[PDB]
RNA sequence: AUGGAGAGUUUGAUCCUGGCUCAGGAUGAACGCUGGCGGCGUGCCUAAUACAUGCAAGUCGAGCGAACGGACGAGAAGCUUGCUUCUCUGAUGUUAGCGGCGGACGGGUGAGUAACACGUGGAUAACCUACCUAUAAGACUGGGAUAACUUCGGGAAACCGGAGCUAAUACCGGAUAAUAUUUUGAACCGCAUGGUUCAAAAGUGAAAGACGGUCUUGCUGUCACUUAUAGAUGGAUCCGCGCUGCAUUAGCUAGUUGGUAAGGUAACGGCUUACCAAGGCAACGAUGCAUAGCCGACCUGAGAGGGUGAUCGGCCACACUGGAACUGAGACACGGUCCAGACUCCUACGGGAGGCAGCAGUAGGGAAUCUUCCGCAAUGGGCGAAAGCCUGACGGAGCAACGCCGCGUGAGUGAUGAAGGUCUUCGGAUCGUAAAACUCUGUUAUUAGGGAAGAACAUAUGUGUAAGUAACUGUGCACAUCUUGACGGUACCUAAUCAGAAAGCCACGGCUAACUACGUGCCAGCAGCCGCGGUAAUACGUAGGUGGCAAGCGUUAUCCGGAAUUAUUGGGCGUAAAGCGCGCGUAGGCGGUUUUUUAAGUCUGAUGUGAAAGCCCACGGCUCAACCGUGGAGGGUCAUUGGAAACUGGA
């Protein structure tokens, strides 16, 4: 279905993601829905994350689901407690 | 370096002493080779063009994809094209460590910078055509703080340009700010080298 | 040619191996002079000779660094 | 609702039945000389009441397929 | 204002016209000579030729029967209490088969396609959509089989046939349940057809369990199941406009154009079929022929333009050739099926087997294009409750100066201008501060130690919290803990030793930077053009010297430039190429003056959109750069909507 996922950039031995939604037929670095923010593992000792958390809420909301890593980010930045209780408030 | 040819006969092709002092052109102020005692011929437009290139290119021991690609990065720089490509060349590590005054000659200075002697901002820097901005501190590697060719150069008070700042003490230089065409080398005609990559 | 074209090139150098039957590449270039000839054959590539004694322009005419 | 596209065209065939084929005129400019060049398309119409005749203005709004070659229906009759 | 160079060559000389040629940039390049390293890329363009071999799609025991394995541990003493059997229990496990899901993705290629294929902008009151999310309502009551298995039989084989037996979240009946279907009331609404909403009947349509918790003659957690309605996603159709050469291709079409009715499709529709009519298309290029995947982009150019469509991303098409359907939410399906054909292979001659335009690799073709590698550690995908399994996707490694960028092959001092080579006016001059010598350095190299990031986790294990419950287990969420790296002991770092191992290529008459000697003598040869060479060649070949570049330098091929030589920007037609021999005129192009009006062109805004990547600009990260990342800016002949009205158009 619709997921949220890292898709691969940057140079060989030096990956860069953007946190993107898309179909999961979809190829990797291919066809996205949106894109809503952006990771990187190998920055200054402290993974730099960047996220839109309206767009992101938007699309948890809408059925989307996130690929592992993503939902430890989520987690980092704080959406997914916040769609916890948005849905539980509901 | 990367040219390690007779310096000498390049300054007297060219008409310019390389080294800055004019030892090479005392003796023999003409053209190396058979027939440089005889007269020369009147250069041509494009005789005189490349010739004042070729002087510029020598005199900072570039080679010509190098400073084609200076050339062309300090034309999309703001103001003179040509005053701008030579302050760039000027702020060449190379070029930056020869002024402070840490060699006494600028292949000196190049083998310095390349044999990982120099730090910049505290790291090393290995790269000769590091492109040194306003602001940065150039300085010796711990290790090479009593090397005998640094010491020596030093020693000998060499004139320090107005945009550097050294303190010999420290063995520490500052890049302060941009340099200015009258602080740059006073042979060159820059406005032939911009026609020269015109046509 | 391997194109099943026929055509004349020009053989360049001093002196040459060639023989009918010989295995040859052929690069562009006309020769002024010559009408017909508007290739030239490659001195040191496939079955011809480089240029015998060639001490001057020699990747020109296929023969390797004397030494 | 979204608006569907609307032309007006003079009709230029009323021979078949129950259509109208309307002219529609536009203007090209030339991609590189830059002068507007006059061009026409024939839109096939669907006409009812066969209302209209050869001659009239008419306004003319899309639709979805009605036959083989017809992807339009007759709005009015501007002018006669 | 950021951006624009010319030169040679028609003559005795000249000005002009005019073609030809060159200096530049670019490449998936190839070839010749030569060759140190690193980073980041790129690498069958030709035969959509044929393909040996391994691998590229599985997974689920928490759907199911069955089989294997049989722990822990049951009995007798062979007097061997360490070895024994079936008279048992039989745990963690494992698998062939059934069933579910996946296999329609990912990966490859560009043959076909001149087309709504694609690009851009719209439409669907003519559509469809597994998994995912949300909400609501349910999951009741029965049945008959069949793999595996057992046995028999037929085949060379591939693989079939009979009998018997057996499960399921397999299959089927009935019940109950629709906004679905029919019919009848209304109410409101749009853009023809029509949309929407609310009532009253009629016919008709579902489902399923598994693994756990508990207070266990009954509740419940998670997952699975069914129906209805939304969302999300994906797909389908239609249309405006844009998108290719040839008229020495001018006519084309009969399901053809339209209508009617019926059938058919998710769906509109000649989509199809009967019937009726004669339409439809075309000089605004139909039809035919040739060629071609299209685009984002890319190369060039001051620009306007011109050329191109590798890598990467989007869309399309194809899967030995041709046809067809089946299964399914989705295929008319690369590693599915059936048939025909060609080819290859096996055979007991009866009959069978197969499809690298997946990754490697091979043969062939070609000027020319890589290893039959490592790992699922990361990212992504399938299956599963999950661990996990599968993954030639992908992450890495290998090979190749193929490209781009970076750094080397030493640095300082050095007249005593050594020797030697070359030239010479025999004075000398040049190679040349070059060398040697002396001193110094270690990028690199070599050797020896240390040694990243990339790793997030998931799971499991605690604690808390939220919803729900009688409560619990679970579930969501939050915070802790252990554990996981192919590359790889790689990058990087440190120390020690050593100038030691690390420069070639083309050119030097002019364009065009750089000349002499000798040999040769219209020969041998050179050559992009002007040309050069027939005995004192800066043009041949070699040598010395020089010039231009540099791990490259040259050559060839091809594109843009210069070429204002198709000229919109930006040329011409008396004699240079060029006014139809001349009328009458059709289409078309163009058109006097004023007022009023309109607003199609024009001008000025707003809104949506013109993917990402790229180009450009800025900033940040890699020792620098290349490269990587981020944010802007730009890119329409775009659509929609609001103004202005001089000019063009309309009235
Ligand atoms: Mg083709
Ligand atoms: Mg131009
Ligand atoms: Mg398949
Ligand atoms: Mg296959
Ligand atoms: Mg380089
Ligand atoms: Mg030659
Ligand atoms: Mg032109
Ligand atoms: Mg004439
Ligand atoms: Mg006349
Ligand atoms: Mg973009």
């Amino acid at each position: 279905a619709v997921k949220i996922r890292l898709t691969r950039l940057g140079s060989k031995r030096n990956p860069f993601y953007r946190i993107v939604v898309a179909d999961a037929r979809s190829p990797r670095d291919g066809r996205i829905i949106e894109q809503i923010g952006t990771y990187n593992p190998t920055s200054a000792n402290a993974p730099e994350i960047k996220v839109d958390e309206a767009l992101a809420l938007k699309w948890l909301n809408d059925g989307a689901k996130p690929t592992d890593t993503v939902h430890n980010i989520l987690s980092k930045e704080g959406i997914m407690k916040k769609f916890d209780e948005q849905k539980k408030a509901k | 370096a990367r040219f390690r040819g007779s310096n000498w006969k390049k300054s007297r092709r060219l008409g310019i002493s390389l080294s800055g002092t004019g030892k090479e052109l005392e003796k023999r102020p003409y053209a190396p080779g058979q027939h440089g005692p005889n007269q020369r011929k009147k250069l041509s437009e494009y005789g005189l063009q490349l010739r004042e290139k070729q002087k510029l290119r020598y005199l900072y021991g570039m080679t010509e994809r190098q400073f084609r690609n200076t050339f062309d990065i300090a034309g999309k720089k703001f103001g003179v094209h040509g005053e701008n490509f030579m302050i760039l060349l000027a702020s060449r590590l190379d070029a930056v460590v020869y002024s402070l005054g840490l060699a006494r000659t600028r292949r000196q200075a190049r083998q310095l910078v390349n044999h990982g002697h120099i730090l910049v901002d505290g790291k090393r820097v290995d790269i000769p055509s590091y492109s040194v901005k306003p602001g940065q501190t150039i300085s010796v590697r711990e290790k090479s703080q009593k090397l005998n060719i640094i010491v020596e150069s030093v020693e000998i008070n060499n004139f320090v340009p107005e945009y550097l700042n050294f303190d010999a003490d420290s063995l520490t230089g500052t890049f302060v700010r941009l340099p200015e065409r009258s602080e740059l080398p006073a042979e060159i005609n820059e406005q032939l080298i911009v026609e020269y990559y015109s046509r | 040619l391997s194109n099943n074209i026929e055509i004349n090139a020009y053989i360049p150098g001093i002196g040459h191996n060639l023989q009918e039957h010989s295995v040859v590449l052929v690069r562009g270039g006309r020769v002024k002079d010559l009408p017909g000839v508007r290739y030239h054959i490659v001195r040191g590539a496939l079955d011809t000779s480089g240029v015998d004694g060639r001490r001057q322009g020699r990747s020109l005419y296929g023969t390797k660094k004397p030494k | 609702r979204n608006d569907r596209k609307v032309y007006v065209g003079k009709v230029v065939s009323d021979k078949m039945d129950k259509t109208i084929t309307v002219l529609v005129e536009t203007y090209k400019t030339h991609k590189l000389y830059g002068k507007r060049v006059k061009y026409s398309k024939k839109y096939k119409t669907h006409d009812e009441n066969n209302s209209a005749k050869l001659g009239d203005i008419v306004k003319i709004q899309e639709t979805r397929p009605l036959s083989a070659t017809k992807r339009f229906r007759l709005v009015e009759i501007v002018e006669e």
